[PDB]
RNA sequence: GCUUGACUGCGAGCGUGACGGCGCGAGCAGGUGCGAAAGCAGGUCAUAGUGAUCCGGUGGUUCUGAAUGGAAGGGCCAUC
RNA sequence: UAGCGGCGAGCGAACGGGGAGCAGCCCAGAGCCUGAAUCAGUGUGUGUGUUAGUGGAAGCGUCUGGAAAGGCGCGCGAUACAGGGUGACAGCCCCGUACACAAAAAUGCACAUGCUGUGAGCUCGAUGAGUAGGGCGGGACACGUGGUAUCCUGUCUGAAUAUGGGGGGACCAUCCUCCAAGGCUAAAUACUCCUGACUGACCGAUAGUGAACCAGUACCGUGAGGGAAAGGCGAAAAGAACCCCGGCGAGGGGAGUGAAAAAGAACCUGAAACCGUGUACGUACAAGCAGUGGGAGCACAGACUGUGUGACUGCGUACCUUUUGUAUAAUGGGUCAGCGACUUAUAUUCUGUAGCAAGGUUAACCGAAUAGGGGAGCCGAAGGGAAACCGAGUCUUAACU
């Protein structure tokens, strides 16, 4: 029962290499290196799905701060006012509104200011 | 081939009704006059092998 | 238990234990597997690093050359070295308890009767030792893949069978569970069924 | 019921451990031997009753008794064996024929174990008190 | 002052040890000592004063005894 | 198991039982009757092998295709559908196979028979002496000198002799059993350099023999000795006439063969490392495990999404091993391809599962053979005690509350 292992071994290697397409040098050519690279990429991807959520929130906050200040109120104050006013618009949407609809954002800011004081 | 018994173990241990092993106490062989009579008396009867060394004895005596 | 016959359309009484018991699949499976194992031959052998033809001298000195440390040219991790766990000829025959074997046979027989794969007849003799005649008889009986079990040993029948690979003629003494399961239909003579009952009990 | 429809009972065949076939297997690199010791080694381990060097129990404790040769040629019979013989007389020869006692068995005792219903004549055998009473109740006879 | 409890067989039940073991123990049976008696006594105020198994030695024995009767040897108990 | 054993590690019977096979004889010796059974050689006849061989059934049409043995039709043989070939997979094309036959000659084994040697039966005897024992030293018996029986003998001794002697595990008595110091003897048992047939949950060119090949070769070594690598065009050479470039080269382009020459002998398939040519995009102000998340632009493919590239940007110090702890400046790896490590046998225990169940199961072996016989044995249904022994109890003790 001499199970020769050429076909399986090559298929396995090929799958890993294909996954490692687009990597510089032996990381896309040489299995040992490619496999190492592929595993590393997987790890990074897991990390970065989390980091992606973090990053985008950061961006939205930055944009909202810029817009609110243009309408004469800091971000923290603006958020507090909105919370007080019971406005549940999340800051992805707020950022989008700020970028594409200045009138709407201004209205929101006015609401926050009124609620605040 | 057949597993061989540890003949020393065979000499020193005998299996009981449920599958324990009785054994003769140590220390009742020589210098006795210094040993107290109560101690000697207690050592005289046979004694079951404890839980700790049961496994070792079993390994020693596969046909017991 | 009662099997109606094909040729006379007359009943034949048999034991409920033998021909009407439950199908114990696990038992039957074990017996068939055992049969297969027994049938295998098991003649092979590789060479261990002991047996591989070569000198037993150290290919190079333990230290110094910088090569990895080698001891024998016959090492299993060397090309043309021994097989690490080289095979020897071995006996794959499993034991089967007599009762277990008999029970399996009983189950198979019962299954056949239930599934209508056991056909009982009064007599299945061919006149000449001629394959053509046997084939015609089988066609007339509608049959193609079949185990013809006979009580008394018949020369014409055996010879006629010999060239039909779908057909197999056996003596009632020499039935086997794999054969019964394998053959599409099983045609037992009345004497054969009676003999089988006596054998199995 | 074809040769490709049979199957074993559930739990009959179990998976055979294969050591050293990668991480996912469970039994990975080391093969369930931990890290480098004597037990880790191929051929590794210590003989039966070895305690690092401590005088092993089978030596600590004193030898005792002797083996009786008459015990090897004695035997013990049951009332169910008094029924397992054929006839109504229980000798050594009869018991041996029955296949109850061993061939080189000079002596045998009938013990109160099981029960005897038919009347039996125990000849030239030792019989315990309970057994004797039981046999008599059955309607038997004992004689030397 | 008188004595040999520095008893023999056991021992509910505990303590302490991985185990080998080691320790405390009321009470029961037999037989004793002191006490008028109740009682106490199974060594010493307690905790060190010690060495497993094997192999032998000595004494006893209602065990065994390689055809049988013995014997040797073995076992068991005490001890070196 | 009983035993042996620094009573350690280990070694390890016998009695008795079941089988295979079963064959008993002769000389220490002379009288009788005496070529008397048996055995061996040697001629002859018969039978059956062996060493060459002979015969050996039955299929065409059509489609695809380079080619049919394949598809689809309709037939036939089969005591032959084992197997191998033939342009793809053939019971019926070829060689065979089942079955039936065959030997001038040589020879194996049977009987039958002739010749030579060989000696059967009766009565009377006789019954292996430097031997058995012993002392000393060793060795063999499961038995290590131990209480050590038995066997062998290097050394020194040394009986009795059937009115006798050996053994029965120190030794003695009784009883039982046998007759040493002289031989022969088939079968069942062991093995395979070699010959034939057949088989394989054996390998399929780094495997299987070291050796599929001109291999114990090349090569290495003074020598003993060590010891490789290396298989495949095509169905058939039909192996490329002729022309051209080139050195009357190598190599190549046509031509031709072929089903196919990106099947051209550096020949089936033809992966990966590695090296090129072409196209798209990126890249010459930019600092690090080279990815990942976000992401512009550009190119392409279709009707915006797929693909390719990735400016810029957040995060981010390989893998294994070994360690309290490794980015570690600790180990290992240049890469790829192939191979490379928890197996096997037998005992034992526990778990699952199947069978039967106070029973379960057979081993050798026999066997028209994985059937059926075979229950010799083994485990269990009773333990206690060191043992005799007792026994649902038993041991302890004079006895146990
Ligand atoms: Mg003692
Ligand atoms: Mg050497
Ligand atoms: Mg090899
Ligand atoms: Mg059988
Ligand atoms: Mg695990
Ligand atoms: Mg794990
Ligand atoms: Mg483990
Ligand atoms: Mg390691
Ligand atoms: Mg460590
Ligand atoms: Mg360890
Ligand atoms: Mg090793
Ligand atoms: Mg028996
Ligand atoms: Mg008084
Ligand atoms: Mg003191
Ligand atoms: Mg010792
Ligand atoms: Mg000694
Ligand atoms: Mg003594
Ligand atoms: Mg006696
Ligand atoms: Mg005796
Ligand atoms: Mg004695
Ligand atoms: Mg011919
Ligand atoms: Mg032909
Ligand atoms: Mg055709
Ligand atoms: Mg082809
Ligand atoms: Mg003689
Ligand atoms: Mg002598
Ligand atoms: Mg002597
Ligand atoms: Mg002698
Ligand atoms: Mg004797
Ligand atoms: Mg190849
Ligand atoms: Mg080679
Ligand atoms: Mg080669
Ligand atoms: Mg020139
Ligand atoms: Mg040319
Ligand atoms: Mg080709
Ligand atoms: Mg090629
Ligand atoms: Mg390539
Ligand atoms: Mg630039
Ligand atoms: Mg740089
Ligand atoms: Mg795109
Ligand atoms: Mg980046
Ligand atoms: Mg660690
Ligand atoms: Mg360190
Ligand atoms: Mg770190
Ligand atoms: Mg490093
Ligand atoms: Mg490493
Ligand atoms: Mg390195
Ligand atoms: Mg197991
Ligand atoms: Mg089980």
């Amino acid at each position: 029962a001499r199970v020769k292992r050429g076909v399986i071994a090559r298929a396995r290697h090929k799958k890993i290499l294909k996954q490692a397409k687009g990597y510089y040098g032996a990381r896309s050519r040489v299995y040992r290196v490619a496999f190492q690279a592929v595993i590393k990429a997987g790890q990074y991807a897991y990390r970065d799905r989390r980091q992606r959520k973090r990053q985008f929130r950061q961006l939205w906050i930055a944009r909202i701060n810029a817009a609110a200040r243009q309408n004469g109120i800091s971000y923290s104050k603006f958020i507090n006012g909105l919370k007080k006013a019971s406005v549940e618009i999340d800051r992805k949407i707020l950022a989008d509104i700020a970028v594409f609809d200045k009138v709407a954002f201004t209205a929101l800011v006015e609401k926050a200011k009124a609620a605040l004081a | 081939p057949k597993i061989k018994t540890v003949r020393g173990a065979a000499k020193r241990f005998k299996k009981t009704g449920k599958g324990g092993f009785k054994h003769k106490h140590a220390n009742l062989r020589h210098i006795l006059t210094k040993k107290a009579t109560k101690r000697k008396r207690h050592l005289r009867p046979k004694a079951m092998v404890s839980k700790g060394d049961l496994g070792l004895v079993i390994a020693c005596l596969p046909y017991a | 238990m009662e099997l109606v016959l094909k040729d006379a359309q007359s009943a034949l009484t048999v034991s409920e234990t033998t021909f009407g018991r439950d199908f114990n699949e696990a038992l039957v499976h074990q017996v068939v597997v055992a049969y297969a194992a027994g049938a295998r031959q098991g003649t092979r052998a590789q060479k261990t690093r002991a047996e591989v033809t070569g000198s037993g001298k150290k290919p190079w000195r333990q230290k110094g050359t910088g090569r990895a440390r080698s001891g024998s040219i016959k090492s299993p991790i060397w090309r043309s070295g021994g097989v690490t766990f080289a095979a020897r000829p071995q006996d794959h025959s499993q034991k089967v308890n007599k009762k277990m074997y008999r029970g399996a046979l009983k189950s198979i027989l019962s299954e056949l009767v239930r599934q209508d794969r056991l056909i009982v007849v009064e007599k299945f003799s061919v006149e000449a030792p001629k394959t053509k005649l046997l084939a015609q008889k089988l066609k007339d009986m509608a049959l193609e893949d079949v185990l013809i079990i006979t009580g008394e040993l018949d020369e014409n029948l055996f010879l006629a069978a010999r060239n039909l690979h779908k057909v197999d003629v056996r003596d009632a003494t020499g039935i086997d569970p794999v054969s019964l399961i394998a053959f599409d239909k099983v045609v037992m003579t009345a004497d054969a069924v009676k003999q089988v009952e006596e054998m199995l009990a | 019921m074809r040769l490709n429809t049979l199957s074993p009972a559930e739990g009959s065949k179990k998976a055979g451990k294969r050591l050293g076939r990668g991480i996912g297997s469970g039994l990975g690199k080391t093969g369930g031997r931990g890290h480098k010791g004597q037990k880790s080694r191929s051929g590794g381990g210590v003989r039966r009753g070895f305690e690092g060097g401590q005088m092993p129990l089978y030596r600590r404790l004193p030898k005792f008794g002797f083996t009786s040769r008459k015990a090897a040629i004695t035997a013990e019979v049951r009332l169910s064996d008094l029924a397992k013989v054929e006839g109504g007389v229980v000798d050594l020869n009869t018991l041996k024929a029955a296949n109850i006692i061993g061939i080189q068995i000079e002596f045998a005792k009938v013990i109160l174990a099981g029960e005897v219903t038919t009347p039996v004549t125990v000849r030239g055998l030792r019989v315990t008190k309970g057994a004797r009473a039981a046999i008599e109740a059955a309607g038997g006879k004992i004689e030397e």
